[PDB]
């Protein structure tokens, strides 16, 4: 269903941009933790 | 007024033999009249 | 074997699977990496 | 200083908060359906 | 049997009232 | 039911007699 | 704003309360407009 | 170090939420009954359960959304997505009203798992565990409320719905069918809510008003420290200020506080009970003596029997509506009703 | 010094064991007054015709009522708000028979609680307290307020005042429910989050303080007595409280500070009461609760139910049949 | 501590007071039987609910 | 008094969240009004729409009878 | 019915009069703390 | 009235038992 | 055998305080159940 | 008759009241 692709999409925006705006950090403390 | 302790007052008591006895009376003076109660 | 029947026993496996090891695999990882420091 | 991101408690807020937020933005738009 | 409606609470009053009596004061004693 | 407040009674009195004999005060010699 | 590198907190929860005072706004006015209007 | 003890250090860990052991049974359990009810009150209907529309979807609101009960075709049937009515199809099981029982059980054992971190978090800071056995109460009312009532009654649909108008539906049907008000133990858990709220309220207020002057401040507030050992209100004087206002007063502060735990709990404990009874339609229905006497003598009217005339006349204009699954046509002429109205 | 200065000095004494004080030169005469009448009416008065259509009530022990039915009977319909008293009675029988005693005791009753009021205050000030206990108790006196003279006034006649009875009251609230939909109202679902809270806090306030009480007592006795009366030390550990409550949600919803939380446990309730008052107060002018009859239809128009409509059924039910007699007209305007 | 006959004979059942096995013994076998009785008693209960149905019989009076 | 983490004040103050959020937020915000808005809702939840309430064939609230074949019973009542 | 009326007037006057002249007889001064 | 004959012996003795409890073991009290 | 002293007994006590909270609270029980008692 | 017994429970209520505050345990500070 394209409805379930365009309900989706927002939701996979926000999670590539909370990526993109904290993967440094996040992989850091990830790494950090072993 | 003050209020003074009373001087006069006292314990009772009622011994064992004198429990048991009162309640052998009340016991049997119930069977008694118990009877005439219900009539 | 009724379609109930396989569905309870289906609901015991999906319930282990889902809920029940997940949850303990990951409650026995992160406390093996995070550990108190005594 | 220089404190963990995610947490327990990260995670908390986030189980509440973004269904919430979702949740909130459904009934946004039903104020909008005509029978 | 026809007997008289207050032979229970009667009955029972007069035998329970003494009782309580004597407890109160046997179980007092020594105080 | 008036059996009952009977049998009650007679009861009362035989535990009485029970409780005197087995749980009396010990006479003792002081 | 008033210091470089963050925003000062009171501006947050005037622009978080003002969000939510919106958002029951919107929900008061549904209450008269399309489903559940009496209408 | 085993696993065992490594698991239970990381549960304990002192964080913002703590988790604990208890937390595993509670924090999933408590999220499935939260999210669950918010689903079907923003999302879900009962139209083809009760014929009503409850969900911010279908139009309704706040105080008309619900978590409706299921159908009462289903008697006490658990109403397991997976199970014999809905057989994992999730569309029908929100239809029939599966979300009832999950929100009801997810909140059972929620409930349970809140009491036992009770238990767990007064074990580790040191404390007698009066707060789980207070929390008693509150499980008491769920327990009878929402589990026994149903499960005497003929099914699942008799149970309170999980919604603003749906318990003013579930409080009234009580009052038409049961006549809940004349129930011993519930005027025993209002005697009991009502005195905690007047405690409540007596207290503060009496420690607010006989505070020492341990500060210079207009705000009393700040003149508290939590490590102080001294009472910050004085106790003499509120005791002599309520024993010359009512006659008696509080002179332990231990019984004091004991008191403002026992007074409500009791209260929704024989509330509990009461609710229980009228599981199985064991009710305080009626006073047969003046039932008797209004039947043969015309004149004698109290507000008893008063009370009896509106409980049948909920019973006849409610009935059809409430429980439609029944098919009760009661035609216009049928329906009890004084003069004019 | 003076006669008048040694009666002053006697009323406004903290040394009485009851405080008398000027509120309680009121407050004692019309509490007694209201309690010797409304004894004596519950156990023998005659049956009072409360909705002036000659239907008499009866509300009193020796006609019929058992302590859950008996109540003091509002007065007559026909009343409606004038006043009543004994001597505006062409005889006791007739004082009685139009409900004249629950215009005595209510009118006295409400003199007594407010006297109640501004005697807690005045004690108070002798004892060099702050002086708001009695704005706490403010909040009992609007509810009773408003059930006995508020709503009266408003609906225009005593004869709709809350009788002085249990099983009275129920009617008194299934009516209401039915003529306003109290439920449905925000202020009495206020009263309830008001007294639900308040139990709440009780129970909390209460279970904390008791689980944290310091080691003062063995085993055996109570652990009351290990709490002595005018001790300065404190009884419990509010640190240990603390701890558990702030583990129990989290740490910046527990109180540490024990004056803040007397302030909330004292204003919770007593502001839910208020806000309930006001409610029965403004539904006395039928101002009532909200009103989602047929508020959802479907496409076509026809309406569809919701959990309001089922309640309004059941207000239906209560409305067609309460004082079945007393209406000739469609409308149950008054 | 007074000593009779029937004491004597009984002595030893009641000799091993607060003795234990060290570490956590048999307590997984413990839980695996927890667990089972959990099964066994969901089991009974979905039958007596009509929510597992079985072939052979019905839950009703007439079996 | 801190359990460790951050405090909340000084996440919600600083850019680098403000730079995440008002991008997630109102995202999801609009995912739940698409959810709404396409008629997903609807046909996920099986709420029937204003106009499917009734049918041209039935007038009649469509209460469910029977104890174990809802499925076939909800497409009778369409 | 009139003697009753009269004599439940002169009560309740007396009464009020009471709490008025005690509330002017100087009553902020009857207290524990500062009398000015 | 035709209230039940059981009700004044009930509502006595419901009273009256817990009466005596309450009374022995307070005047016994310091013993 | 021998009848030994059992030194596990302790006195019971009922303050007088806790003596009109008890009365108290059978009163209000049998005002509150007497009507249903009756019924 | 049963007004008897509401009468006497009610009576026996009131008293208590009475007693509890005439005869209340002082309050001593020690
Ligand atoms: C302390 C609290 C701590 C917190 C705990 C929280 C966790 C709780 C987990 C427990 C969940 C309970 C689920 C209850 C299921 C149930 O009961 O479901 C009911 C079933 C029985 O099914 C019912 O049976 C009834 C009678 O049927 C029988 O009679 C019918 C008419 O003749 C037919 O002939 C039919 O074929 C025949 O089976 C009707 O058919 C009902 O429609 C049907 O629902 O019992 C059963 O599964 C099992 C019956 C035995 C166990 C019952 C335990 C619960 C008891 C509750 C009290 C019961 C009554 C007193 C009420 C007050
Ligand atoms: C599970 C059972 C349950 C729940 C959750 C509720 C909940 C509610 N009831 Mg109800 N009620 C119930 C059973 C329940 N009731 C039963 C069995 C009866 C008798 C039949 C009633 C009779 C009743 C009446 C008459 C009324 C209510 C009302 C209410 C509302 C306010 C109550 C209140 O403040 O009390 C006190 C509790 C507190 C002061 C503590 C706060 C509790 C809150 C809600 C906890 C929520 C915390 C947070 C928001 C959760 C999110 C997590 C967070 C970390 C983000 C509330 C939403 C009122 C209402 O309808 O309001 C519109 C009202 O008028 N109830
Ligand atoms: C970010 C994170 C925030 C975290 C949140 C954690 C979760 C919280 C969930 C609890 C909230 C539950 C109530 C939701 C109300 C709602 O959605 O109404 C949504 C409705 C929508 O309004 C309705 O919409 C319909 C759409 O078809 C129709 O248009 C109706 O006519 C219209 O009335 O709004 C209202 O009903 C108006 C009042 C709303 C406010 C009521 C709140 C009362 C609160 C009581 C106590 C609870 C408090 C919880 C919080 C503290
Ligand atoms: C999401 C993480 C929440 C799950 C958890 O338990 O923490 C797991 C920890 C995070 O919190 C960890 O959590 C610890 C605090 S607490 O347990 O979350 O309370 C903290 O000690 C540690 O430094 C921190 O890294 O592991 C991490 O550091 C991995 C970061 C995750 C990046 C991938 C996305
Ligand atoms: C969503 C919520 C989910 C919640 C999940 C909770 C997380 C898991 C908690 C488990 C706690 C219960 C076990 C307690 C530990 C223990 O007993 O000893 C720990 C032992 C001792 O071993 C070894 O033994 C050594 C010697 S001894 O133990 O002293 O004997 C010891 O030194 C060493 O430490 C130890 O390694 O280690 C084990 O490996 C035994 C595991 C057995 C656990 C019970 C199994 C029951 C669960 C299965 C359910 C399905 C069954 C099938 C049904 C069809
Ligand atoms: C303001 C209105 C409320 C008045 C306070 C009511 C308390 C009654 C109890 C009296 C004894 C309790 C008592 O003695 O109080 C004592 C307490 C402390 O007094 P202090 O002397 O320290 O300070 C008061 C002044 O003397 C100096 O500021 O007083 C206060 O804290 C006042 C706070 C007012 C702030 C309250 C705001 C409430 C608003 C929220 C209401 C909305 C609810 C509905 C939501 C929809
Ligand atoms: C205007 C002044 C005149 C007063 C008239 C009103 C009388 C009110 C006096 C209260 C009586 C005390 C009863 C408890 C017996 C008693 O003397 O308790 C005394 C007690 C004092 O407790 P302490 O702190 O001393 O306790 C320490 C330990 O000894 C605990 O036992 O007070 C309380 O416990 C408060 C909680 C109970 C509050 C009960 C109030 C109930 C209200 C009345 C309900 C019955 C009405 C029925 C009508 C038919
Ligand atoms: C169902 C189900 C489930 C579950 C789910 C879940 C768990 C979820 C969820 C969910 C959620 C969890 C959701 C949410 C939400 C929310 C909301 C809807 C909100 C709200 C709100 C509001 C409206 C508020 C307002 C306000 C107020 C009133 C006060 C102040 C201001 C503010 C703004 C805050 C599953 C799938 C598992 C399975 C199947 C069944
Ligand atoms: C409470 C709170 C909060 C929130 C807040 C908010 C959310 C808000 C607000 C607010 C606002 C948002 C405001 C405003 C305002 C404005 C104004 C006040 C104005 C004005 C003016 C005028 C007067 C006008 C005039 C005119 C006219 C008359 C006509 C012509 C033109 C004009 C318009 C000029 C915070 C968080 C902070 C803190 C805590 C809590
Ligand atoms: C801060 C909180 C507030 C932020 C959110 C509020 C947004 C304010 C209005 C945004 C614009 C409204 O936009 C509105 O979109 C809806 C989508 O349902 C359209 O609605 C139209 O299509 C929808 C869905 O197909 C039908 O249910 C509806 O009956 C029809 O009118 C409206 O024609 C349009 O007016
Ligand atoms: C703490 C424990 C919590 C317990 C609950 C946790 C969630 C449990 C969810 C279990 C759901 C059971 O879901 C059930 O899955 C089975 C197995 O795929 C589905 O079964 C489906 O596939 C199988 C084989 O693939 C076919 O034989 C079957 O005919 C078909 O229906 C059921 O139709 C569905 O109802
Ligand atoms: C926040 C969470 C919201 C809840 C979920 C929202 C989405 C709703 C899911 C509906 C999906 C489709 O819903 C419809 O019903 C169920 C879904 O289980 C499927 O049902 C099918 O699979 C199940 C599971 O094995 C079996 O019982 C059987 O094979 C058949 O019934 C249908 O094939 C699907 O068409
Ligand atoms: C200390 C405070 C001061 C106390 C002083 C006040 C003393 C009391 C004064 C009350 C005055 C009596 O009040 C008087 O009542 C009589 C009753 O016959 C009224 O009389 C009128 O009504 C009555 C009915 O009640 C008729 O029977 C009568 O024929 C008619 O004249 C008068 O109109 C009124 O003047
Ligand atoms: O009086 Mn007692 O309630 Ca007030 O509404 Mn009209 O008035 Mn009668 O009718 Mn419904
Ligand atoms: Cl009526
Ligand atoms: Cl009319
Ligand atoms: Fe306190």
């Amino acid at each position: 269903d394209w409805r379930v692709i365009v309900v989706v999409s927002p939701l996979l925006i926000a999670a590539t941009w909370a990526a993109i705006n904290i993967g440094a950090a996040a992989i850091r403390q990830l790494q950090d933790v072993l | 007024m003050d209020r003074n302790s009373n001087p006069n007052r006292q314990p009772v008591e009622l011994n064992r033999t004198s429990l048991y006895l009162g309640l052998l009376l009340v016991a049997v003076l119930g069977i008694l009249f118990s009877s005439y109660f219900f009539n | 074997m009724t379609p109930s029947l396989a569905n309870f026993l289906w609901s015991l496996v999906l319930g282990a699977a889902i809920v029940l090891i997940p949850a303990t695999v990951g409650l026995i990882f992160i406390s093996q990496k995070d550990k108190i420091t005594r | 200083v220089t404190y963990p991101i995610f947490t327990v408690r990260w995670l908390a807020v986030h189980t509440l908060a973004v269904p919430s937020v979702f949740f909130v933005g459904a009934i946004a738009a039903m104020q909008f359906i005509q029978r | 049997m026809q007997v008289n409606n207050l032979g229970f609470i009667a009955s029972i009053l007069f035998v329970l009232v003494p009782t309580v009596f004597l407890l109160i004061l046997f179980i007092q004693t020594g105080k | 039911m008036e059996s009952v407040a009977y049998i009650l009674v007679l009861t009362m009195a035989l535990a009485v007699l029970f409780f005197a004999i087995a749980f009396r005060e010990p006479p003792r010699i002081e | 704003m008033f210091a470089e590198g963050r925003i000062p907190l009171w501006v947050v929860g005037v622009v978080a309360g003002i969000g939510a005072i919106g958002v029951l706004g919107l929900f008061f006015y549904g209450a008269y407009a399309g489903l559940g209007s009496s209408m | 170090r085993g696993w065992f003890d490594v698991l239970d250090d990381w549960l304990k860990r002192d964080r913002f939420v703590f988790i604990g052991w208890s937390g595993l049974l509670l924090f999933p359990c408590a999220f499935m009954a939260l999210g669950g009810w918010l689903t079907g009150t923003t999302f879900v209907t009962s139209w083809y359960t009760h014929g009503l529309a409850s969900s911010y979807l279908e139009g309704a609101n706040f105080l008309t959304v619900a978590v409706s009960s299921p159908a009462d075709a289903f008697g006490h049937s658990l109403l397991f997505l997976w199970g014999p009515e809905a057989q994992g199809n999730l569309t029908r099981w929100f239809q029939i009203g599966g979300l009832w029982p999950f929100v009801a059980l997810h909140g059972a054992f929620g409930l349970i798992g809140f009491m036992l971190r009770q238990f767990e978090i007064s074990r580790l800071v040191g404390i007698r565990p009066y707060n789980a056995i207070a929390f008693s109460g509150p499980i008491a009312v769920f327990v009878s409320v929402f589990l026994m009532y149903p499960l005497g009654q003929s099914s699942w649909f008799f149970a309170p719905s999980f919604g603003v108008a749906g318990i003013f539906r579930f409080i009234l049907f009580l009052q038409g069918f049961h006549n809940w008000t004349l129930n011993p133990f519930h005027m025993m858990g209002v005697a009991g809510i009502l005195g905690g709220a007047l405690l409540c309220a007596i207290h503060g207020a009496t420690v607010e008003n006989t505070l020492f002057e341990d500060g210079e401040d207009s705000n009393t507030f700040r003149a508290f420290e939590p490590t102080q050992a001294e009472e910050t209100y004085s106790m003499v004087t509120a005791n002599r200020f309520w024993s010359q206002i009512f006659g008696i007063a509080f002179s332990n502060k231990r019984w004091l506080h004991f008191f403002m735990l026992f007074v409500p709990v009791t209260g929704l404990w024989m509330s509990s009970v009461g609710i229980v009874g009228l599981a199985l339609n064991l009710r305080a229905y009626d006073f047969v003596s003046q039932e008797l006497r209004a039947a043969e003598d015309p004149e004698f009217e109290t507000f008893y029997t008063k009370n009896i005339l509106l409980n049948e006349g909920m019973r006849a204009w409610m009935a059809p509506q409430d429980q439609p699954h029944e098919n009760f046509i009661f035609p216009e002429e049928v329906l009890p009703r004084g003069n004019a109205l | 010094a003076s006669l008048w200065e040694q009666f002053c000095q006697w009323v406004t004494s903290t040394n009485n064991r009851i405080y008398v004080g000027w509120f309680g030169t009121l407050m004692i005469p019309t509490l007694l007054t209201a309690t010797t009448c409304f004894i004596i009416a519950f156990i023998a008065a005659p049956p009072v015709d409360i909705d002036g259509i000659r239907e008499p009530v009866a509300g009193s022990l020796l006609y019929g009522n058992n302590i859950i039915s008996g109540a003091v009977v509002p007065s007559s319909n026909a009343i409606g708000l004038h006043f009543y008293p004994i001597w505006e009675a062409a005889s006791l029988d007739e004082w009685l028979y139009n409900g004249g005693p629950y215009q005595l005791v209510v009118f006295h009753f409400l003199i007594g609680i407010f006297c109640y009021m501004g005697r807690q205050w005045e004690l108070s000030y002798r004892l060099g307290m702050r002086p708001w206990i009695c704005v706490a108790y403010s909040a009992p006196v609007s509810a009773a307020t408003a059930v006995f003279l508020i709503y009266p006034i408003g609906q225009g006649s005593f004869s709709d005042g809350m009788p002085l009875g249990i099983s009275g009251t129920f009617n008194f609230m299934i009516v209401f429910q039915a003529e306003h939909n109290i439920l449905m109202h925000p202020f009495h679902m206020l009263g309830v989050a008001g007294v639900f809270g308040g139990s709440l806090f009780s129970a909390m306030h209460g279970s904390l303080v008791t689980s944290s009480l310091v080691r003062e007592t063995t085993e055996v006795e109570s652990q009351n007595y290990g709490y002595k009366f005018g001790q300065e030390e404190e009884t419990y550990n509010i640190v240990a409280a603390h701890g558990y409550f702030g583990r129990l949600i989290f740490q910046y919803a527990s109180f540490n500070n024990s004056r803040s939380l007397h302030f909330f446990l004292g204003a919770w309730p007593v502001i839910g009461i208020w806000f309930t008052a006001m409610g029965v107060s403004t539904m006395a002018f039928n101002l009532n609760g909200f009103n989602f009859n047929q508020s959802i239809l479907d496409s076509q128009g026809r309406v569809i139910g919701t959990w309001a409509d089922v309640l309004n059924r059941a207000n239906i039910g209560f409305e067609v049949m309460h004082e079945r007699n007393a209406h000739n007209f469609p409308l149950d305007l008054a | 501590a007074q000593r009779t006959r029937l004491g004597d004979i009984l002595r030893p059942l009641n000799s091993e007071y607060g003795k234990v096995v060290p570490g956590w013994g048999t307590t997984p076998v413990m839980g695996v039987f927890m667990a089972l009785f959990l099964v066994f008693l969901l089991i009974i209960l979905q039958i007596y609910n009509s929510s597992l149905i079985l072939e052979g019989f019905s839950v009703d009076w007439a079996g | 008094g801190t359990t460790g983490e951050r405090p909340f004040s000084d996440i919600v103050t600083s850019i680098r969240y403000w730079v995440i959020h008002s991008i997630t937020i109102p995202m999801l915000f609009i995912a739940g009004w698409l959810f709404v808005s396409t008629g997903l809702a609807y046909d996920a939840f099986g709420t029937p729409r204003p106009d499917e309430y009734f049918t041209q064939t039935r007038q009649e609230l469509p209460i469910l009878q029977e104890r174990y074949d809802i499925n076939q019973e909800i497409q009778e009542f369409n | 019915m009139l003697t009753l009326k009269i004599a439940v007037y002169i009560v309740v006057g007396l009464f009020i009069s009471l709490f008025i002249f005690g509330f002017l007889s100087s009553d902020p001064t009857r207290n524990p703390g500062r009398k000015d």
